[PDB]
């Protein structure tokens, strides 16, 4: 899928057939590894506005006057970065590696939000929630909605992309 | 670098074992019901969101 | 009535079509309660997929033979299909709250709907429970009566609308009995 | 008549009295932050929701 992140029009690149059994055969646990890509992009929204929402009800603060999410404008800006962070960690999943994380999302990320004044703080805890959010997700433990899988231990994947947010985490820290 | 253009990798995952085709849908050659497919997608701003949060975000939802 | 979305229904490919300012203004006359009106109607379309799914969700919690085999919503076929309609007709309902009236709801969506799932064994009672859910949770929204999400609407009190809007379920699960 | 082809009224309703704009989006006539919205637009099916609700359909939500 490397061509359509740097294609000019981004279109759309499919896999199936015997590509897509080639492709499992690369990374590690191929099928509970489409679940769990299934699992965070099914769910992004309600991933993106819990763990928004949390970091804001832990610090309201931020919604105060000077705050990071004051004014709908930066509360949308937030959740559009909350989203655009957790795509970039559900397509690391799904190549298992971060390259693509580090080159188009992270690198100079720390630097604008240095400049915004984005605070370091509540971007920290957003991304612990997404985090707890997915592993719970992946694990059975989520307790609104539970995955339509085969039962079964996904603790392994819940490591590899608990990972994928740590290097989120330590690059805007 | 970050381009600072919104712009995401929006994976979608395909599970059609059941055998349900939706037409037009065929992207790729394969038969066993399985497809990945990859964009890259400006993320846009969501106001009707923004204003929930902002109304809504003491609210613990999904048993958290 | 509000007329200024009628040609969106009946055109070849309804294209948006787009009302603001002294236009917009002059057309909330034509309908009572304006302001909040719009807000009702937000509040609908806003969380169009949640009252869908949370109604959809209790037909079969309360009628769980509803996903068994021989079953209305057996299958992810059938259940995406109900999942569907139930989003068209919450819309249709939608846009009679937003023209103050239930001409395009009863001709474009009710008016040979029955005889269709009746053709296709789709079940009554759940089609009526579905809609009942429906129709509780639009109006504990507009009522102020919604647990996980509040609206970021002034206080105030809109019962009127919130009966207005139950009449036009009720022509829904009239049609549907 | 019901016309059998899953089309809809998609009603859209704008409050951008906070005067956050976006590029392209003014398709109406007014400066007062308020335009309505309507199309008429195909509902698809939804097969990732469909799955949930045949796996969730017996967790009461929303405090319900
Ligand atoms: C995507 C929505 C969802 C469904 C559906 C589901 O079944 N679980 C879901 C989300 C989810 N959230 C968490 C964990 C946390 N969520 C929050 C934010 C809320 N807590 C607050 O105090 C607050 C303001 C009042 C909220 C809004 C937090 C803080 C967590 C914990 C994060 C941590 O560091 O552990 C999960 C993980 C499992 C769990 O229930 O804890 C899930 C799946
Ligand atoms: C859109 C989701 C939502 C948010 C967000 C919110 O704040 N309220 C929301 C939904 C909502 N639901 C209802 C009412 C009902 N929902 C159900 C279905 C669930 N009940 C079950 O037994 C079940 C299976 C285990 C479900 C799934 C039902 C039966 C009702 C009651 C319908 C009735 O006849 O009155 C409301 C209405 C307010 C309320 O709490 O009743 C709302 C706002
Ligand atoms: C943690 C992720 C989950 C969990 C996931 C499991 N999935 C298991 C088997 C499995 N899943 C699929 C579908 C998957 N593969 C694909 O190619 C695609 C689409 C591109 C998807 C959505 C398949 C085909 C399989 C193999 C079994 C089958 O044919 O259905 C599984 C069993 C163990 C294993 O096969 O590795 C598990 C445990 N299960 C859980 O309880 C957590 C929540
Ligand atoms: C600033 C970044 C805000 C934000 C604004 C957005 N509005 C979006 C779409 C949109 N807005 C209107 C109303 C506007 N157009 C008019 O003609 C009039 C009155 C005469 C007004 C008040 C319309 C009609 C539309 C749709 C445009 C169309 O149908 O082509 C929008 C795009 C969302 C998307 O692309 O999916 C944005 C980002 N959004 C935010 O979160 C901050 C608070
Ligand atoms: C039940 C529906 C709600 C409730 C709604 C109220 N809205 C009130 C006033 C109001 N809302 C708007 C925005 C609305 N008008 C538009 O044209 C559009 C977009 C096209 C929108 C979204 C305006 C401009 C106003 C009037 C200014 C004001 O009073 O703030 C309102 C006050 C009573 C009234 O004006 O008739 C209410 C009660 N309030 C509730 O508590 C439930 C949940
Ligand atoms: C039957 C009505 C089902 C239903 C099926 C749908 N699938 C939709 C989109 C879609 N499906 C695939 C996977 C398929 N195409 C392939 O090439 C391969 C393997 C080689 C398979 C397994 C893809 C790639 C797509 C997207 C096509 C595109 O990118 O243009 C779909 C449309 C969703 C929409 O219109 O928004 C449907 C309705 N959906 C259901 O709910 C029932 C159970
Ligand atoms: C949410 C958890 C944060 C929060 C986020 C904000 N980001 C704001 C502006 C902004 N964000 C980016 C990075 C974004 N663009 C990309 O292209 C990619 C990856 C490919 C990402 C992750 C940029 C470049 C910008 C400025 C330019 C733009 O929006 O196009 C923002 C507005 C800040 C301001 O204007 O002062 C916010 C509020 N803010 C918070 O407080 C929490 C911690
Ligand atoms: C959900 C609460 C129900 C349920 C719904 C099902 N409807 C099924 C097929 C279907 N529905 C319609 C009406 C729909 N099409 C429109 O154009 C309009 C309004 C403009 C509406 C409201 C049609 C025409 C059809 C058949 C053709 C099609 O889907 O394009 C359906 C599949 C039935 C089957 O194949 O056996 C279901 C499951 N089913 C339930 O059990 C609950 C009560």
């Amino acid at each position: 899928f490397s061509k359509v992140i740097t294609s000019a029009d981004g279109k759309a690149a499919y896999v199936g057939g015997a590509d897509l059994q080639a492709l499992k055969k690369f990374v590690s646990e191929g099928n509970k590894r489409m679940d769990s890509v299934n699992a965070i992009v099914s769910n992004a929204s309600c991933i993106v506005s819990d763990s928004v929402s949390g970091m804001v009800c832990e610090n309201p603060s931020l919604i105060a006057p000077n705050g990071g999410v004051y004014t709908n404008r930066k509360m949308a800006a937030c959740l559009r970065d909350a989203e655009i962070i957790l795509r970039y960690v559900s397509y690391s999943l799904l190549s298992g590696d971060s390259s693509v994380l580090e080159d188009r999302c992270l690198n100079g990320l720390k630097e604008t939000y240095a400049s915004l004044g984005v605070p370091a703080a509540g971007n920290a805890r957003t991304i612990s929630i997404m985090k707890a959010t997915v592993i719970g997700f992946i694990t059975n433990n989520s307790q609104q909605k539970k995955l339509s899988t085969p039962a079964g231990d996904c603790s392994a994947l819940a490591s590899e992309v608990g990972g994928y947010f740590d290097k989120v985490s330590s690059a805007l820290a | 670098a970050m381009k600072k253009d919104s712009k995401a990798p929006c994976v979608e995952v395909f599970d059609e074992r059941d055998g349900c085709k939706a037409a037009g849908t065929q992207k790729a050659s394969g038969d066993d019901g399985f497809c990945v497919k990859v964009s890259m997608k400006a993320i846009g701003f969501n106001a009707a969101e923004a204003a929930s949060v902002t109304k809504n975000y003491g609210i613990k939802r999904f048993g958290a």
